């Protein structure tokens, strides 16, 4: 079990954003503090806000926390460029036999930079893959910002859950950011239906690719 | 705001057995120590052991294993206590406390208010107030002393006051000892001047609640 | 200040062992709880162990409950963490993190350290397999199953640079990686030295 | 188990005293102490943790400082609400123990014990037992002496005493010693005494009376 945060969050510099931190009643539901933690890309998690609302020293007053019912939220003011991090709720949990919860975690993008929706391109297995008795499906995500996108796979209309891995986001040179989906069928399948479709999702908006034998 | 009520005093009998409670509110009770701790009169104190309230598991010291029981209801936030076999020896203030949350390693936070037990084979009964005369030979000081003393009654305590609270300032009511008969026994002193022994009335308001009883005793030359 | 600095993991094989250190300095060591949170790749904080200051409490995550031990020397400023028949979603950056005073509800961890890697794959070294993809229009070439990073691709022999992109790779359940170059307008030039493999491909 | 032993059984400081007492570990104990303030009629009080770190709602001249097996608390500037006892609690190894503790007292100059004696009232002379009151009245410091002699013998194992809290006005101290006798046995003698030596007394003093001779 873990607590419930938005996968990514974005706010124009000076702006002020929220990031949200839900849990249940045997957590933040039963009465623990909430606690947030700040993670700079390769560095350790550092402590952000303790005891629901605290600062520790060297925090400045943009950061604010408050907790209520079963949530948590952590408010940020005048969003600056050094902002650009992992934030991490965290509570301890009755349930099992008692155990430290963290928050899934959220990546908070400063906008410098107008939106992009990610550019999907997919390709259909090689004809020199099926007569190894193969076939990978290559959906290429470039382009995009925030850095942040979902990916599913759709055979027909039903979805795909099996053979599915998805790489990370990745930033390009020009500060967007791209990514990657595989999915790995067999010759058979890939035949046995009349479509398979890739379907990446950027914040509100869905970009979709289809290939077909 | 933490707050940790205990059960009331108990006076037991020996060979029987007891349940002290102690209240847990305002804080998550799941998941803190709850500590037990004995403490004799004009003693020190004595680490009984501990209890997880979310899990119940214990810790009990070598000497108390097999006189004091732990548990705790999640539901209720209340840790208890059950002494079993009791003894004269078994009566002392008992203290609750919650402990470290996860790690009992963790100082005594947040004490009770503690539970007095007292355990005897003795009935309760009213005492038996008798004179301190001041003393015929009085000039000690241009200031006499006299008294009351308030003999053989079970439990505690008894209050004293002197002319109905008229009479406070130079008043000593001694703490109570325990007669060889497993009885209390107790004295409440007072100095007044030596000029006023003909002229002023002194009388001591002895009261003892768990028997029900009032005495009123005069003293004088 | 407060220093925290983790040691002992590496690679390892799906049930193999290996044992962590956390020197801290800059604190009265003995007077605190310790922890152990870890981070997958790309993932979040998971809680692992946790030790008291005495050593007389230690608490486990259900996951690792019967692999792990937790320790710590107090003379040696030292904290340790036993890991036995390690799987592969015991991958992960395993941090050192104090726990810190609070009033009450459960306190933070106020200081972590830098981490140590921890990787468990098996997998040996093997030579990537590259098939074309077939197409301003996109072309491109896939590199399948390898391992391990890097593997470097060009088109045209380095001349053709305008329009190419070559996506990260992905590691699959396998343990091997995979990843992906393509570029808008063809020979490829795939290279992996560690297994001493270089393919040249044409779409 | 683990031995605390507090090494100033009782201590007697005045208002502004920069005051300290120990705490000794039988055996290595690291910083795993803990302290408690415990006034009269009144629950343990958590002051310092871990040897030294401190406790939100605490003034600051509480403080602790030993490591291993020596440990001291200060109060650098004595207050009255400061007068209690003092207990160290060790949490390296099961079980908890606590120290002996220290008590706190005011000090104030030497006063002499103004000694009475009070013989058995007849009224309980009738119920058949005598007791015999030598009262100690406002005294300082708190040790004293009393002896019981009837007809100029030792008696022992037949009084108890009885000592008040030191008082909030004075500062001083009062006892009082009960000898308790048959009446067949208290009418069989005559002089009885109680002996008092205290440190304000260049010398005991006797306070008498013979048996139904007022």
């Amino acid at each position: 079990p873990v607590l419930t945060q938005p996968p990514s969050v974005s706010g124009a510099p000076g702006q002020r954003v929220t990031i949200s931190c839900t849990g249940s009643s045997s957590n933040i539901g039963a009465g623990y503090d909430v606690h947030w933690y700040q993670q700079l890309p390769g560095t350790a998690p550092k402590l952000l806000i303790y005891g629901n609302s605290n600062r520790p020293s060297g925090v400045p007053d943009r950061f604010s926390g408050s907790k209520s019912g079963t949530s948590a939220s952590l408010a940020i003011t005048g969003l600056q460029a050094e902002d650009e991090a992992d934030y991490y709720c965290q509570s301890y949990d009755s349930s099992l036999s008692g155990f430290y919860v963290f928050g899934t975690g959220t990546k908070l993008t400063v906008l410098g930079q107008p939106k992009a929706a990610p550019s999907v391109t997919l390709f259909p297995p090689s004809s020199e893959e099926l007569q190894a008795n193969k076939a990978t499906l290559v959906c290429l995500i470039s382009d995009f910002y925030p850095g942040a996108v979902t990916v599913a796979w759709k055979a027909d209309s039903s979805p795909v859950k099996a053979g599915v891995e998805t790489t990370t986001p990745s930033k390009q040179s020009n500060n967007k950011y791209a990514a990657s989906s595989y999915l790995s069928l067999t010759p058979e399948q890939w035949k046995s239906h009349r479509s398979y479709s890739c379907q990446v999702t950027h914040e509100g908006s869905t970009v979709e690719k289809t290939v077909a034998p | 705001q933490v707050q940790i009520q205990q059960s009331g005093a108990e006076l037991m009998r020996p060979g029987a057995s007891v349940k002290l409670s102690c209240k847990a509110t305002g804080y998550t009770f799941t998941g803190y120590w709850i500590e037990w701790v004995k403490q004799r009169p004009g003693h020190g104190l004595e680490w009984i052991g501990e209890i997880l309230s979310g899990r119940g598991t214990t810790n009990y010291n070598e000497k108390f294993k097999g006189k004091a029981t732990f548990t705790a209801d999640t539901y209720s936030n209340t840790a208890y206590m059950q002494l079993s076999s009791l003894t004269t020896g078994d009566s002392a203030i008992y203290y609750c406390a919650r402990g470290g949350f996860l790690y009992g390693d963790g100082p005594f936070d947040y004490w009770g208010q503690g539970t007095t037990l007292t355990v005897s084979s003795a009935s309760t009964k009213g005492p038996s107030v008798f004179p301190l005369a001041p003393s015929s030979k009085s000039t000690s000081g241009g200031t006499a002393a006299l008294g009351c003393l308030v003999k053989d009654y079970f439990p505690e305590p008894v209050t004293v006051s002197w002319n109905s609270g008229a009479l406070t300032s130079g008043v000593h009511t001694f703490p109570a000892v325990l007669q060889s008969s497993g009885l209390y026994s107790l004295s409440s002193v007072v100095t007044v001047p030596s000029s006023s022994l003909g002229t002023q009335t002194y009388i001591c308001n002895v009261n003892h609640k768990p028997s029900n009883t009032k005495v009123d005793k005069r003293v004088e030359p | 200040e407060v220093q925290l600095v983790e040691s002992g993991g590496g690679l390892v094989k799906p049930g193999g062992s290996l044992r962590l250190s956390c020197a801290a300095s800059g604190f009265t060591f003995s007077s605190y709880s310790m922890n152990w949170v870890r981070q997958a790749p790309g993932k979040g904080l998971e809680w692992v162990s946790s030790i008291s200051s005495s050593s007389s409490y230690i608490y486990y995550a259900d996951s690792v409950k019967g692999r792990f031990t937790i320790s710590r020397d107090n003379a040696k400023n030292s904290l340790y963490l036993q890991m036995n028949s390690l799987r592969a979603e015991d991958t992960a950056v395993y941090y050192c993190a104090r726990l810190g005073y609070c009033s009450g509800g459960s306190c933070h961890f106020d200081y972590w350290g830098q981490g140590t890697l921890v990787t468990v794959s098996s997998a040996s070294t093997k030579g990537p397999s590259v098939f074309p993809l077939a197409p301003t229009a996109a072309l491109g070439c896939l590199v399948k199953d390898y391992f391990p990073e890097p593997v470097t691709v060009s088109w045209n022999s380095g001349a053709l640079t305008s329009g190419v992109h070559t996506f990260p790779a992905v590691l699959q359940s396998s343990g091997l990686y995979s990843l992906s170059s393509v570029v808008t307008v063809y020979i490829c030039n795939v290279n992996h030295k560690p297994s001493n493999t270089k393919v040249d491909k044409r779409v | 188990d683990i031995l605390l032993t507090q090494s100033p059984a009782i201590l007697s400081v005045s208002p502004g005293e920069r005051v300290s007492f120990s705490c000794r570990a039988s055996q290595n104990i690291d910083t795993h102490i803990h302290w408690y303030q415990q006034r009269t009629n009144g629950s343990p009080r958590l002051l310092i943790k871990y040897a030294s770190e401190s406790i939100s709602g605490i003034p600051s001249r509480f403080s602790g400082s030993g490591s291993g097996t020596d440990f001291t608390l200060t109060i650098n500037s004595v207050e009255s609400e400061d007068i209690a006892d003092y207990y160290c609690q060790q949490s390296n190894s099961w079980p908890f123990t606590f120290g002996s503790g220290t008590k706190l007292e005011i000090k104030r100059t030497v006063a002499a014990p103004s000694v009475f004696i009070f013989p058995p009232s007849d009224e309980q002379l009738k119920s058949g037992t005598a007791s015999v009151v030598c009262l100690l009245n406002n005294f300082y410091p708190r040790e004293a002496k009393v002896q019981w002699k009837v007809d100029n013998a030792l008696q022992s194992g037949n009084s108890q005493e009885s000592v008040t809290e030191q008082d909030s006005k004075d500062s001083t101290y009062s006892l009082s010693s009960t000898l308790t006798l048959s009446k067949a046995d208290y009418e069989k003698h005559k002089v009885y005494a109680c002996e008092v030596t205290h440190q304000g007394l260049s010398s005991p003093v006797t306070k008498s009376f013979n048996r139904g001779e007022c």
